[PDB]
């Protein structure tokens, strides 16, 4: 039996342009663990992204954190895109600062 | 520290 | 009240190499641990401050630990595999969760050992920590072996025993970073849907532990089956975030209030648009 990824998009603390912060996508809830997750800026795919450690709840799903340094201004547009075998396609998940 | 002591195979 | 919890996956992938080892341990929400078979060099790995000050002896028996347990981890999946009569090319997993409780008189609560094949519960040890409870039909079988080899006993000792000492030790040592409450950061948000409706979002951030509450009330009753929750979420800085959302009439926005409660709040938190 397979779950699908619940998936949040959001920063560490509340955005603000110039300000340096960090980008987060938050997979949680899916199961197996094999999992393809990557952060864009502006459609390209960020290099140096880094992740937590497979780990599990309660209910045996699993749950990662994947997370990069970044910057935000008023004309960047950011986005996680993640895969998984209970996927027909790469899903998109648009960041929204709020 | 992790429980290290026997073998716990399935 | 606090606790010490391991979690072990173990993932094969047939054509591709042996299985896949992964261990992290975690004191309460904090994570101080973590190991992976398929690292270069695979070593047991701090992840809090309060484990990096252990010596060298220490972080060696860890690691031998878990080398140990990646290899006991393939013989299972090759077990279970034949229990089930699985086909050879299938990946298949098996995660453990163990761990001790304490209670709020810093004694042992509760211990645990369980395990899960292909995300199913597979066995638990019994909160007795002497029998165990098993799924299915395949598990009597693992049972059966446990009962033979007296394998409780060994989990009994390590769970009453060592696991709790190794629990206070870490509260002690980090206590600075575990025995803290962060209370949340908390305001309301607010987004016109149309000129008719608005979604108001109750945020909480910043906060430690995991745990908190959020509800939206209007005039008084709770709005349980109209309020949007989001699963807590790490900020990635050791703390967590929620926020909670209902969707409003225009002009009616404050007869909603959002209520918090968390434990390192001085007084649960009313919030009013």
């Amino acid at each position: 039996i397979q779950r699908t990824p619940k998936i949040q998009v959001y920063s560490r603390h509340p955005a603000e342009n110039g300000k340096s912060n960090f980008l987060n996508c938050y997979v949680s809830g899916f199961h197996p663990s094999d999992i393809e997750v990557d952060l864009l800026k502006n459609g390209e795919r960020i290099e140096k992204v880094e992740h937590s450690d497979l780990s599990f709840s309660k209910d045996w799903s699993f749950y990662l954190l994947y997370y990069t340094e970044f910057t935000p201004t008023e004309k960047d547009e950011y986005a996680c895109r993640v895969n998984h075998v209970t996927l027909s396609q790469p899903k998109i998940v648009k960041w929204d600062r709020d | 520290g992790a429980d290290g002591v026997g073998k716990s195979a399935l | 009240s606090h606790s010490m919890r391991y979690f072990y996956t173990a993932v094969s992938r047939p054509g591709r190499g042996e299985p896949r080892f992964i261990a992290v341990g975690y004191v309460d929400d904090t994570q101080f641990v973590q190991f992976d078979s398929d690292a270069a060099s695979p070593r047991g790995e701090p992840r809090a401050p309060w484990v990096e000050q252990e010596g060298p002896e220490y972080w060696d028996r860890e690691t031998q630990k878990y080398k140990r347990q990646a290899q006991t981890d393939r013989v299972s999946l090759r077990n279970l595999r034949g229990y089930y009569n699985q086909s050879e090319a299938g990946s298949h997993t098996l995660q453990r969760m163990y761990g001790c409780d304490l209670g709020p008189d810093g004694r042992l609560l509760r211990g645990y050992n369980q395990f899960a094949y292909d995300g199913k519960d597979y066995i638990a040890l019994n909160e007795d920590l002497r029998s165990w409870t098993a799924a299915d039909k395949a598990a009597q079988i693992t049972q059966r072996k446990w009962e033979a080899a007296r394998e409780a006993e060994q989990r009994r000792a390590y769970l009453e025993g060592t696991c709790v000492e190794w629990l206070r030790r870490y509260l002690e040592n980090g206590k600075k970073t575990l025995q803290r409450a962060e209370h949340p950061k908390t305001h309301v948000t607010h987004h016109p849907v149309s000129d008719h409706e608005a979604t108001l979002r109750c945020w909480a951030l910043g906060f430690y532990p995991a745990e908190i509450t959020l509800t939206w009330q209007r005039d008084g009753e709770d709005q349980t089956q109209d309020t949007e929750l989001v699963e807590t979420r790490p900020a990635g800085d050791g703390t967590f975030q929620k926020w909670a959302a209902v969707v409003v009439p225009s002009g009616e926005e404050q007869r909603y209030t959002c209520h918090v409660q968390h434990e390192g709040l001085p007084e649960p938190l009313t919030l009013r648009w």
